[PDB]
RNA sequence: AUUAAUAAAUAAAUAUUUAUUUUUCUUUGUAAAUAUUAUGAACAAUUUAAUUAACUAAAAUGUUUGAAUAUUUAUUUUUAUAUU
């Protein structure tokens, strides 16, 4: 759920040094507020397992972030990731990402 | 003279390992997903594993290698049934290629649903989660 | 398979380096088999003659030119680096131990008769 | 032939899809009533 | 019935399969 | 939500709890078909929504058997009522049904070749009643603890429903901790009978 | 077996030659490396086995006269 | 206990037949799982195709203990893909050449280079060596349509 | 008698119906009736066209022509003979009416 | 066991029929297809060498063959062969005098037998207006 | 499927379910031949008793 | 109705007494015999013969310590394609060969690996032209074909793979 | 690297090898019609079909007569032994339309 | 298949001859002309839902423990391969 912004900024900067953001949003909204370093998926794909190979192999060592406009959609994506074996999942929004500077 | 091929190209997997090394062995147990029952492979299953389509005379060297040859090396003629078998193999290849092409075309057009199964399977099997949204 | 009075080579499934050559003596039809198909109901009778076409072939020569990799252990799947014709690659020992009281005991000679070496 | 084949396909689909129908007391199919999904006492683990 | 030929099918013998001897130029 | 659907439906506030597919929980505002909506409204089980009713509504308390329990229709109350009604709906669907099974029994026989399992019972429950449950909840009788159902005709098992103590369904049902799933095994056509 | 509905039809007894049953093992049978067969007799050590490049096994054994 | 003994007596099929029925049920369950699997999968160009399999549990249970018929296929999937980038894929695709296509073919590479069809025509084919080992296509007139 | 057929495998011996993928007789009748009803409804989707005199069946064309014969020889608009064999009234407006 | 659990990729092995069989030049970025379209397209056996001709072994399709009787095309092309009344044959549309019996429910049956299931045939061998009015006396 | 020394008579009806698959409690074969010819009798399953 | 009158009167000499003397009785008996023999051949003869072969192989296996069951399973595992008739023939006429096969089955010798799948060489992915010569994949395939040619038998073409591959230069004429 | 695959993503489908294991003619005509749609008429017949909703519906309908094996497009391409850059669409376009 | 009897698209089954390349992943026997057409069920229950086979070989189908023994409660022993 929602968390502070400075902590997320510092974590994303000096922890990952890669891509760990999965964006589950409509194409129109994604184009309106795009994020270059976040990979765009669909919550149905996450829940079905089409994204299994792209997702990181090291479940424990991989902490993921989910970018969505709907809290229910973000929770569904987190549930899909946890079902596939990714418990370290957090939710972020475009406003938080912009304030952090990840955009 | 004699011939012994398991692959079209004639290549074969290394059968004899290096001296003093523990050799690899096949999976004697059947390919059943569940741990039980713990059944050993049948003779027909071994034939399938080794390449023959369950029977000695269906696929493999016993079906693909000519049964005779002239002493001076001249090969044998193309029997009608030999041509029919070659056509059957080409038909299997064509089926595979056409199925793959159909899947690719459906993917390109966007018809492959993101949901795992059809409506009937989804409402029959609880194992498929709910994709409502 | 190939073999002789002193050796036997098997194919899994086939072999290589085997020259089996024959001569096609005849191209004929074997004895006819008569299949008479009829049913008590319908007044229809079918008379099929199957003379099984065959080729009679006389084998003229058999030769073998195997390419051996090395000695192969039986009781273990490993293949030996060194071949010792003077020692059995897999020694064998008798069964009787005395623990099995109700064991069908054969004559002692057969029960423990040692075997020679077939390479010296 | 097209109409007959389409009718046969539709009949097969109708007779093979709805294997079982929800009990009329719970919901009358003929009255258009339908039963939603109750996932209260459910689980997420792949059992 | 209708045949799908999903399984191996032996080609039917037909007169067009006769082994035609190739024309050879005369010896003279 | 379409205009025609809204025309053939009508919003209504449920004074008490009705477990039917067209029912609801106390204080629920729902779009219900005109026929059953009028039925409930005339029976006194529902009323047309209004601002005052939405802010607060009177309901039926079985202790006095009168529509004299005033309650505010806030978000937390709505969530709790939805959960309680979902529990009661699962209980009622299980209790007021007859779980059909189509299995193979070679010849005439007296029981089925492949015994039913908790997974099979759960799948049939989902197929018929559209209820998802952990198979571990389903528990067979003493006669069927070791080899499953393994018998034709009328059979039943137990379905445990946790959370009844929290939600307060002590006196609203026969037993709040158990539900009797009543099953009926039968020989059916080849297409319907798998396994 | 057969239920009440099925009509009894006494079949002709199978007067064929059945292969005798063999000893059964629970561990060796289920092991993948160890084969079902357990043969070890007096003349077993004289059947030397060699590998072949094609994949076959070349067996050196004593002659009929020697046996 | 009494009803348990009664049920034990009331067995329609022998034990072997019951085992076969159980195996049939297992096959049905396996088919259900296969159909439950997703329609497609999102794959990366660089990663080996074998990454992220639904059969990992069975593979670990069986293959790692003993070889399977698909050992070569598994090795190929384990090995990384040989087409690293879309640019490389496009380069190879451009290099690819189609011969049986109906339309025309470029010839700017070399004027002196002629196509086999142009040199000999459509109705004429090489006298392929007709032998058991090497069987050529027959009746190109039939092949056409 | 029963139509015997040349077999290609023991599966054909075990087979009872020559075309297993074909509906039984009653299902065939049901499917044929449904298909005919659908075709009829598709034909009647448009109204009942009032065909002219020349397009009537052979047993109405001549009667109508004889009924209106005098008007044909003496040309004046507004002459209609109310014959009995003509096409029946549909009962609703149609594009062709 | 008749319940074998083996992959169907094993059930249908593609080891000795790889893609190169139909696309021989595929490995060299050349997509040329040489596929044996159908068993119907089989011109027949052909000798590989002149020194090993195929044997002329009689088959029942080419051995069980009768002498050629001049047909209408042959007699029209070369009238010299129309040497007999036998050669003067009728139109080819004339199969011949009818054989067998056109039984009602079974079609044409051979004269041999199988008469038990045919009674309508014999019945035929042994050989509404009331509701409509009369428009005039003469009709 | 065989002589009495290999297949007892009550085992003939082994394809049917019920008590017939259990060994009868009373055998009247060795002693004498009863007039009614009943050779086997099962344990009373209530007031009912089965005879062969 | 057709009956094998002329065909069976010929062999009517093979019966006894009334059948051999009177045409009708002999023809009826011969027709019945032919039909029964056809039925037996098409529905029981193979079963009986293969049961006999099974029993012979089983007896040989028992004498060698094994049995038909384990022998069949291990033959399947080792990929030795000997039909039961061939196994019986080998056991009866080549006891040493049959014992060698049994020893192979008994031994912990790794069974042959499964057939390999066609492998695409890196030359196929190699670009051609880079930006008179031969495609590297085609050259590799030609080398494999020449190797198969040489290894099929002791042909006199020579064992020099490079010399064989450079054969066309022999027929080429320098301008 | 414990992170999502950093590169362009390609969708890959599946192919079903369907093998008939029970006599199709012993079932109802709907099952036989579905099997024929899958191109199956006798026991022991194997067919290769695309992974599409219609094929999945048919296989679900006849799942008690059919044993299914899955092959991703990558696995099928490796099985047939063709370069990864070539496309099954290209192969289909090249192969003749009057094959069988 | 089956409607006697005023303006209603169509009886079906079998046989004979004959007709129509309509697109969708696969698959699919539709139509017309003509000949013939008593091989015959009474109740109950439920329901707008439940005798065929070309030859050779191959071939996967198949008597105790909610009691017993004992004495004035204690004892007892509760997977495969393979064959049409």
């Amino acid at each position: 759920h929602m968390v502070h912004d400075s902590h997320k900024l510092r974590e994303k900067l000096s922890s990952r040094k890669g891509i760990f953001v999965i964006d589950v949003r409509d194409p129109g909204e994604r184009k309106l507020n795009p994020v270059p370093r976040s990979v765009a998926l669909h919550h149905h794909d996450l829940l079905s397992g089409a994204s299994c190979p792209i997702l990181p192999q090291q479940k424990s060592a991989a902490e993921l972030f989910v970018l969505a406009s709907n809290e229910s959609r973000g929770l569904n994506s987190a549930a899909a990731l946890r079902r596939w074996g990714y418990d370290s999942v957090v939710q972020v929004d475009y406003n938080t990402l912009v304030e952090a500077g990840y955009v | 003279y004699s011939e012994a091929r398991s692959n079209y190209d004639g290549t074969s997997l290394p059968a004899w390992p290096a001296p003093g090394k523990k050799p690899t062995y096949p999976a004697a147990l059947s390919e059943l997903r569940l741990p039980q029952p713990r059944m050993r492979k049948t003779r027909t299953e071994w034939m399938y594993y080794h390449g023959h389509g369950g029977c000695p005379g269906k696929y493999g060297p016993s079906r693909e290698i000519a049964d005779f040859e002239y002493a001076d090396g001249t090969p044998a003629s193309i029997s009608g049934r030999r041509f029919a078998f070659k056509h059957h193999q080409d038909h299997l290849l064509v089926q595979l290629i056409r199925a793959a092409a159909t899947v690719e075309r459906y993917d390109a057009s966007g018809l492959l649903p993101r949901i795992p199964g059809t409506a009937e399977q989804r409402n029959w099997d609880p194992a498929i989660p709910l994709f409502l949204d | 398979m190939v073999g002789g009075p002193r050796f036997t080579a098997i194919g899994r499934p086939l072999l290589e380096g085997v020259r089996v050559t024959a001569q096609v003596e005849e191209q004929k039809r074997m004895r006819n088999v008569v299949s008479l198909f009829a049913t008590p109901g319908r007044r229809h009778v079918r008379w099929v003659d199957a003379p099984h076409a065959a080729t009679i072939i006389r084998i003229c020569e058999i030769f073998y030119s195997p390419n051996v990799v090395g000695e192969l252990d039986k009781y273990k799947g490993e293949l030996l680096e060194t071949f010792t014709p003077g020692q059995h690659t897999n020694p064998v020992y008798p069964v009787d131990d005395g623990y099995d009281v109700f064991r069908k005991k054969d004559k002692e000679a057969m029960e423990n008769a040692t075997t020679f070496l077939d390479l010296l | 032939a097209a109409a007959a084949a389409a009718a046969a396909a539709a009949a097969a689909a109708a007779a093979a899809a709805a294997a079982a129908a929800a009990a009329a007391a719970a919901a009358a199919a003929a009255a258009a009533a339908a039963a939603a999904a109750a996932a209260a006492a459910a689980a997420a683990a792949a059992a | 019935v209708t045949r799908l030929y999903t399984s191996y099918y032996t080609g039917v013998l037909y007169p067009n399969q006769l082994v035609q001897p190739k024309q050879r130029l005369p010896a003279d | 939500m379409a205009p025609e659907l809204q025309l053939e439906y009508m919003p209504v506030l449920f004074t008490r709890t009705i477990l039917g597919p067209q029912g609801g929980f106390a204080g629920e505002e729902r779009l219900v078909k005109l026929e059953v909506a009028r039925k409930y409204m005339e029976a006194g089980h529902a009323v047309t929504p209004t601002e005052e009713l939405r802010r607060g509504l009177w309901c039926y308390n079985p202790d006095t058997d009168k529509y004299d329990c005033f309650i505010e229709r806030n978000e937390e109350f709505l969530d709790f009522a939805a959960r309680k009604r979902q529990w009661l709906d699962v209980y009622w669907r299980v209790n007021t049904g007859y779980l059909l099974f189509g299995r193979q029994s070679w010849g005439q026989g007296f029981l089925i070749n492949c015994p039913l399992r908790k997974r099979d019972v759960a799948q049939k429950l989902w197929e018929q009643y559209k209820v998802r449950i952990d198979p571990r909840l389903i528990e067979f009788r003493e006669k069927d603890r070791r080899t499953g159902i393994q018998e034709l005709g009328h059979n039943w098992c137990w379905l445990y429903l946790p959370g009844a103590e929290e939600l307060g369904i002590n006196r609203e049902v026969y037993d709040n901790k158990r539900v009797k799933v009543r099953i009926h095994v039968r020989k059916m056509n080849s297409m319907f009978a798998l396994y | 077996f057969g239920g009440f509905g099925m009509s009894v039809y006494t079949p002709k007894k199978d007067r064929r030659f059945r292969v005798q049953p063999l000893p059964s093992l629970h561990a060796n049978s289920l092991a993948d490396d160890t084969p079902l067969v357990t043969t070890t007799r007096t003349l077993s050590p004289n059947f030397r086995a060699f590998a072949l490049q094609d994949g076959g096994v070349f067996f050196t054994h004593p002659s009929h006269e020697q046996v | 206990r009494y009803r348990t003994a009664w049920r034990e007596l009331l067995h329609p099929l022998p034990v072997r037949a019951r085992k076969m029925e159980w195996l049939k049920r297992d096959a049905v369950e396996e088919n259900e799982e296969i159909l439950r699997r997703p329609y497609y999968t999102i794959k990366s160009y660089a990663l080996p195709p074998a990454v992220g399999r639904q059969e990992s549990i069975h593979n670990s249970n069986n293959i790692r203990g003993g070889m399977h018929s698909s050992h070569s296929l598994d090795l190929i999937m384990r090995q990384p893909r040989r087409v690293k980038t879309p640019e490389q894929l496009r380069a190879l695709r451009d290099r690819l050449r189609f011969i049986g296509v109906t339309g025309p073919m470029p010839q700017a590479t070399s004027v002196s280079t002629k196509s086999y069809t142009d040199t000999y025509g459509s109705r004429l084919r090489p006298r392929y060596p007709e032998s058991w080992d090497t069987v050529p296509p027959h009746q190109p007139s039939r092949e056409l349509l | 008698l029963v139509k015997r057929h040349k077999i290609t495998n023991n599966q054909m011996l075990l087979m009872r119906r020559r075309e297993p993928y074909k509906p039984t007789m009653k299902d065939r009748q049901e499917i044929a009736d449904r298909a005919k009803l659908e075709e009829f409804e598709r034909k009647n989707a448009d109204g009942l066209m009032f065909v002219p005199e020349k397009a009537l069946p052979p047993w109405q064309k001549s009667l109508a022509h004889n009924a209106k014969a005098l008007g044909s020889r003496i040309n004046f608009r507004g002459f209609r003979v109310r014959v009995a064999d003509g096409q029946d009234e549909p009962g609703f407006p149609t594009p062709f009416r | 066991r008749y319940r074998l659990f083996h992959p169907r990729r094993e059930a249908i092995p593609m080891h000795m029929c790889p893609a190169k069989t139909i696309f021989p030049l595929i490995n060299s970025n050349n997509l040329l297809v040489k596929t044996r379209n159908s068993w119907e397209d089989f011109t027949g056996r052909k000798e590989f060498d002149e020194d090993h001709p195929l044997p002329v072994v009689g088959s029942r399709l080419n051995g069980r063959t009768t002498q050629h009787k001049w047909n209408h095309w042959d007699q029209y092309l070369n009238p010299q062969i129309t040497q007999s009344i036998k050669d003067l044959t009728p139109t080819p549309e004339y199969v011949g005098m009818r054989c067998g019996h056109n039984m009602i429910k079974m079609g044409w049956m051979k004269i041999g037998g199988s008469w038990k299931y045919s009674r309508g045939y014999n019945d035929r061998r042994r050989v509404r207006f009331m509701l409509a009015p009369r428009v005039s006396a003469g009709g | 499927t065989g002589s009495p020394t290999h297949q007892r008579e009550y085992e003939r009806f082994h394809h049917l379910p019920g008590d017939v698959r259990t060994r009868p409690q009373f055998d009247f074969t060795f002693g004498e031949t009863r007039a009614d010819r009943v050779m086997f009798a099962w344990r009373k399953r209530g007031d009912l008793q089965l005879y062969q | 109705h057709y009956r094998a009158k002329l065909e069976l009167d010929r062999i009517r000499s093979m019966l006894r007494g009334r059948a051999r003397l009177e045409r009708k009785v002999g023809l009826k008996r011969l027709f019945f015999l032919m039909r029964t023999q056809t039925r037996y051949r098409v529905e029981q003869q193979a079963h009986w013969e293969r049961a006999i072969v099974r029993k012979n192989v089983d007896s040989a296996a028992r004498e060698h310590g094994t049995g038909w069951q384990h022998l069949r399973n291990e033959l399947g595992r080792q990929n030795v394609m000997l039909l039961p008739r061939s196994q019986q023939l080998l056991a009866q006429y080549e006891p040493l060969a049959f014992r060698a096969v049994v020893e192979l089955c008994a031994s912990r010798i790794p069974p042959p690996p499964p057939p390999v799948v066609a492998s695409v060489p890196e030359e196929s992915y190699t670009l051609w032209p880079p930006a008179s010569l031969s495609h590297p994949a085609a050259r590799v395939e030609l080398r494999c074909g020449v190797e198969r040619v040489l290894r099929r038998g002791p042909s006199g073409l020579g064992n020099n793979v490079n010399e064989l591959i450079d054969a066309w230069k022999e027929f080429d004429v320098s301008p | 690297a414990a992170a999502i695959a950093p590169g362009p993503y390609r969708r890959v489908g599946n192919i079903f090898i369907v093998h008939c294991d029970d006599h199709p003619f012993k079932h109802s005509w709907e099952v036989n019609r579905m099997l024929r749609e899958l191109r199956l008429e006798f026991k022991g017949q194997t067919t290769i079909v695309p992974d599409i909703p219609q094929v999945r519906k048919r296989i679900w309908r006849v799942r008690h007569i059919v044993k299914v094996d899955v092959l991703d497009l990558d696995e099928a391409k490796a099985l047939i032994g063709v370069p990864e850059h070539i496309s099954f669409t290209d192969l289909a376009s090249q192969l003749p339309p009057s094959f069988g």
